[PDB]
């Protein structure tokens, strides 16, 4: 926010009068920068932790799973997954009367493309090298071996995915076909990033809105005060609105910085879902999907991850005296 | 720049970074004015210096319209012995437009001249003349005992001193229904508790200043957005469109680039307003063409600067700015084209941009960073993420590490912040 | 808790690599931990399989993997290479050889069979 | 927090006041509802698992 052009539009006659109001207005510009340097880091420190931006093969002998929904589609240049697609083009106001009003967006860091060649390159190492670029340099292994690996990780003996791994592989394609099939069509699950850009839209607009009052003062037009009042008379009336006016950026300021620290505990969260879930295998209960986990997959959304979580859920028990 | 950057973090060294220093704005290139095409005096003259001025009971109003008023011909007379304005201020006025002016007329004593204001109460405020508490307009009086007394007094001027209720503002009650004092009705006449509800003054030529008469006008100024017909002195100037301007259309005062529009203005609409109440459109009131007014250009200006240990060159950054629209801050040395580079953050100033690829040391944004680097320089790149590796897969090799290394990493965490009180 | 007092299996919560320990020292209003991580280093390509066929029976490791260096077959623990000869102790057996996609024939050397052979 | 009755009780007068500070009030309902939809949201992630 340009603080003078908030409060004051052009006038230099209420920029002199918010002079007398001290820092304040550099203590606003200073808390929104803090922001706005936040928001590069946490997208840094979920994303950008692929320390060489890994390629998949040309050729894609994974054992019979089949990531074609989840890694990047060259068919478009910003070169998102399908998946990623579907993410893009389901969560995405007045930009116009804000940026004329002192009200500005400035870009992220990382691009959307920036991004999707850090999600692309967790998918490669994660389906070429396992956990192993995790810990160190990427390590390859057979897809259906570091498949094994994770069901002996979930206490399922590795011959177990061997003797069933037509049928694995197939389990896995049909439920990316489910992600699919519920992101296409779901009213429910981005709601928390939808909540996150309705509430900064709605943070900005209030604050245009804010503009409007009159705050006690013969207009809400700072220039129809300057036009129809001279500096002794005019004064009374830009010190009310500058009263109104600093007051709605504060506030504005200050639920800014809440949510900022809500989206860093957020960010904080998909770093560790990043390190746990797709750089690892968790023994951690719920903490990558219901039922014992496998592996992640991660997924680039508007200022978001998704995180695909492949668990193992057991199925049709049977009742055996036990001893 | 970079004394803009050490002001605005009131310090002598400045460290590596890329700092908010001032918000840059197009200045204008001129200053317009438009009022309406009439040449028509008002008729001022007729209300001030009439030989017969009302009672403030049954006080007379005149519509002021179509003509140009200067109003400091009024203000700067020394006849007038008060001119006290509301809601406008009366230097301001003789370049202000209003779509009526209502001058009102009366006389009362000297005494009761304070009551003539908003908000007031008092015999005349309550009973003859109420101005609304929200008036904008000039109340004008003038002592005339050397017109409206005679020696023996000057009955021809009455006030109401009783009512049943103050009136609203701007309510006049001519009704001469002899008024109830007492307890019981009056029946229609005169008699104990039951009086005519008007009395004269006495305006014999001898009484002392606050009883003697004095002259009232009130011109009350109608601001609406309805078309302006009274206006100012104030001459039109020819209009420029697409050039940054100062402008005046009818007493709105602003700043912009007066395009022509595209609006659909229905025939009754003057003026056009924005999501906040700042004017989006105006309708010109001599051609009756629609224009746009948007703010000339403007944004943040981003010093990027290595530490000034390390140099004290700098490149700038305006923020969102069109590098066709950067000017050749305070200082008017940049926009040089020998290093200009449009990156999505804005126009870049003062960068090389090299086509390698570096790891970010000066974050600028939208894939873009900035170093110092070599015959040293600040060159402006796309960011690298990091090496691009191919991690041979096969469906039957693996990889296993036959020797391992010990690492130490540190981790630092804050732990708490100083305690105050 | 989780790195000093611990050793951690979450996998960058107490440094790059694997967790080994860690050490807490102070500092002005924080901590700093110092992470010992084992990081793997020198790996070298092998040929690989999942299961071992012998005799009809599929072999699989009972830890480790099995890795060729071209002409013979060892099993070796994953995270460093330390080849052995597979034997019936250090592979369990599930079903016959038919199912398992990639198995590669071997022999699975027994040792009780050669303690009887000697006696 | 009812707003306008915390700031002004029943007097219009007042009310007719606040009306010229704008959203202020608007602002304030909004953040305690977002507040008290997320307390439902704590327990409901906590117990309904
Ligand atoms: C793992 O091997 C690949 C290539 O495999 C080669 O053939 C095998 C049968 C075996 O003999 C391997 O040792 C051979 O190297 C290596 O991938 C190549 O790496 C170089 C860089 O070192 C690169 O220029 C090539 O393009 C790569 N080829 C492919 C197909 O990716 C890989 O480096 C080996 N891993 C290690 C740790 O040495
Ligand atoms: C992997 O799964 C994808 C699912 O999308 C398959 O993609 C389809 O392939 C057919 C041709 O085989 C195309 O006509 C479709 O248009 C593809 N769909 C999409 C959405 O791209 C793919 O064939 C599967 N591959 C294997 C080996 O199973
Ligand atoms: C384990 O569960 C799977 C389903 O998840 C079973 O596979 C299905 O079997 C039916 C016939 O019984 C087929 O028509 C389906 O096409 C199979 N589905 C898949 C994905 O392959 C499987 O039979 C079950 N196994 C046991 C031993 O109960
Ligand atoms: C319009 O007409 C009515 C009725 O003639 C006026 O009513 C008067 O209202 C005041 C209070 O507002 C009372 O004290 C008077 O006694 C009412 N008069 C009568 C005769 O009942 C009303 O004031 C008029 N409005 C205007 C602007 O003239
Ligand atoms: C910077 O300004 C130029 C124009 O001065 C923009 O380029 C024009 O964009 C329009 C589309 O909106 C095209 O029809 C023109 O042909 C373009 N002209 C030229 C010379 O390229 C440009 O997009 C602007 N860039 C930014 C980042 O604002
Ligand atoms: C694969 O490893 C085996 C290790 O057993 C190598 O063969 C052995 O070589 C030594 C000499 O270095 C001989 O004394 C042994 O008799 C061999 N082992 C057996 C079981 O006969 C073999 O050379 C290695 N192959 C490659 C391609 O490196
Ligand atoms: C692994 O060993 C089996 C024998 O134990 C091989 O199977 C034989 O393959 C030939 C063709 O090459 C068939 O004619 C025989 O009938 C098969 N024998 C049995 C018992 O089925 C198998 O080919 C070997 N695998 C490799 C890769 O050499
Ligand atoms: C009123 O009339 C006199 C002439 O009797 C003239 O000198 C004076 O200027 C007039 N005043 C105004 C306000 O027109
Ligand atoms: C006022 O001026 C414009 C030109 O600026 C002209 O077109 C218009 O006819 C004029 N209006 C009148 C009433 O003469
Ligand atoms: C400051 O610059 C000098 C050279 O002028 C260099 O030797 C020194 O290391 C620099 N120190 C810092 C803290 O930048
Ligand atoms: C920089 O890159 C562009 C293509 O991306 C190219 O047109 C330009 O000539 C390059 N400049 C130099 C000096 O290599
Ligand atoms: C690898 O592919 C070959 C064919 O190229 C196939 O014969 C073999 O079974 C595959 N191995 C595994 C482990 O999938």
């Amino acid at each position: 926010v340009d603080c003078t052009m908030y409060i004051c539009g052009d006038s230099t006659e209420c920029s002199n009068l918010l002079l007398q109001y001290g820092s304040f207005c550099t203590q606003l510009n200073r808390a929104l920068t803090g922001i706005a340097v936040e928001q590069d880091k946490n997208t840094q420190e979920v994303f950008a932790q692929v320390k060489q931006i890994y390629k998949t093969p040309p050729i894609k002998d994974f054992g019979g799973f089949n990531f074609s929904q989840i890694l990047p589609d060259p068919s478009k240049p910003s070169k998102r997954s399908f998946i990623e697609d579907l993410l893009f083009n389901k969560v995405t106001d007045l930009i116009c009367a804000q940026k004329f009003n002192g009200l500005t967006v400035l870009p992220p860091l990382l691009t959307d493309e920036m991004i999707a060649q850090y999600t692309s390159a967790l998918l490669a190492g994660t389906i070429t090298s396992g956990w192993t670029f995790g810990a160190g340099a990427a390590l390859q292994i057979p897809f259906a071996m570091q498949m094994a690996y994770r069901f002996n990780g979930i206490g399922v003996t590795q011959n177990v995915l061997y003797e069933n791994q037509k049928l694995i592989a197939n389990q896995f394609n049909s439920a990316i076909g489910k992600i699919q099939d519920s992101l296409s069509s779901t009213a429910s699950a981005l709601g928390k990033l939808q909540n996150v850009v309705n509430q900064n839209a709605q943070a900005l607009n209030t604050l245009v809105k804010q503009l409007s009052s009159n705050f006690g003062a013969i207009s809400s037009v700072l220039n129809d005060i300057l036009s129809r009042l001279d500096k002794v008379e005019a004064e009374v009336q830009i010190d009310r609105l500058i009263t109104g006016r600093l007051q709605s950026l504060q506030t504005y300021v200050t639920q800014q910085l809440i949510r900022a620290a809500e989206i860093r505990a957020s960010a904080n969260l998909a770093a560790t879902k990043m390190s746990e879930c797709v750089l690892g295998q968790s023994k951690r209960v719920d903490f990558c999907g219901k039922g014992y986990h496998l592996m992640s997959f991660p997924q680039s959304a508007p200022h978001g991850v998704v995180f695909l979580h492949v668990t193992y859920v057991p199925a049709q028990e049977k009742n055996f005296t036990t001893a | 720049p970079l004394s803009e950057t050490k002001c605005t973090l009131k310090s002598f060294t400045v460290e590596k970074g890329i700092y908010q220093t001032s918000n840059f704005r197009v200045q204008p290139t001129e200053s317009i004015v438009r009022f309406p095409n009439i040449t028509n005096l008002c008729p001022f003259g007729e209300v001030f210096n009439a030989t017969k001025f009302a009672s403030v009971y049954a006080w007379n109003r005149k519509r002021i319209s179509n003509c140009v008023a200067d109003y400091s011909v009024l203000y700067n007379s020394a006849s007038f012995s008060t001119f006290k304005c509301y809601g406008v201020s009366p230097t301001k006025l003789n370049d202000l437009c209003f779509t009526n002016v209502y001058a009102d007329s009366f006389v009362i004593r000297g005494d009761e001249v304070r009551q003539i204001a908003p908000g007031q109460t008092g015999n005349i405020a309550d009973y003859n003349y109420k101005l609304p508490d929200d008036f904008t307009g000039c109340v004008i009086a003038w002592n005339s005992n050397n017109l409206d007394s005679k020696v023996g007094g000057n009955y021809n001027y009455l006030y109401r001193l009783f009512r049943k209720s103050n009136l609203k503002p701007f309510e006049r009650d001519i009704s001469t229904e002899i008024y109830q004092a007492g307890s019981t009705p009056c029946n229609g006449v005169k008699g104990f508790n039951c009086y005519f509800p008007l009395q004269s003054y006495g305006f014999q030529p001898t009484y002392g200043v606050g009883y003697q008469p004095y002259r009232v006008v009130v011109l009350s100024f109608e601001l609406l957005h309805a078309p302006a017909t009274v206006c100012g002195p104030k001459k039109s100037t020819n209009l420029v469109k697409n050039k940054c301007v100062n402008f005046n259309f009818n007493g709105l005062t602003g700043t912009g680039v007066l395009t022509e529009s595209n609006k659909k203005f229905l025939p009754f609409q003057q003026f056009g307003r924005d999501i906040a109440d700042t004017t989006d459109a105006v309708r010109d009131p001599q051609t009756l063409e629609i224009l746009d007014i948007t703010p000339c250009s403007f944004g943040g200006v981003s010093v990027i600067t290595p530490g000034t240990n390390t140099s004290n060159q700098v490149a700038v950054l305006y923020q969102g700015v069109n590098c066709t629209e950067v000017p050749v801050p305070t200082w008017r040395v940049y926009s040089t084209g020998s290093n200009v580079f449009q990156t999505r953050a804005g126009c870049l100033i003062g960068a090389e941009h090299v086509n390698n690829s570096y790891e970010c040391d000066i974050p600028i944004g939208a894939g873009i960073c900035a170093s110092y680097q070599t015959s040293q320089s600040i060159i402006a790149y796309t960011m690298s993420l990091g090496a691009e590796n191919s991690v041979a897969y096969s469906n039957n090799s693996i990889a296993i590490p036959t020797n391992f290394t010990i690492s130490v990493t540190t981790e630092i965490l804050p732990v708490s912040m100083t305690k105050t009180s | 808790s989780e790195c000093v007092l611990g050793q951690s299996k979450r996998v960058d919560f107490c440094g790059k690599g694997y967790h080994l320990m860690s050490f807490p020292q102070s500092a002005p209003h924080g901590v700093v931990f110092l992470h010992v991580t084992y990081v793997p280093a020198q790996e070298k390509n092998f040929t690989t399989a999942p299961a071992i066929c012998h005799d009809g029976k599929a072999h699989f490791p009972r830890e480790g993997v099995f890795v060729s260096n071209g002409t013979h077959w060892f099993v070796t623990q994953r995270n460093f290479y330390e080849p052995q000869i597979i034997t019936t102790d250090n592979t369990f057996v599930s079903g016959n050889c038919d199912v398992v996609i990639g198995i590669v024939n071997n022999t699975v050397y027994d040792p009780l069979q050669p303690e009887l052979d000697s006696f």
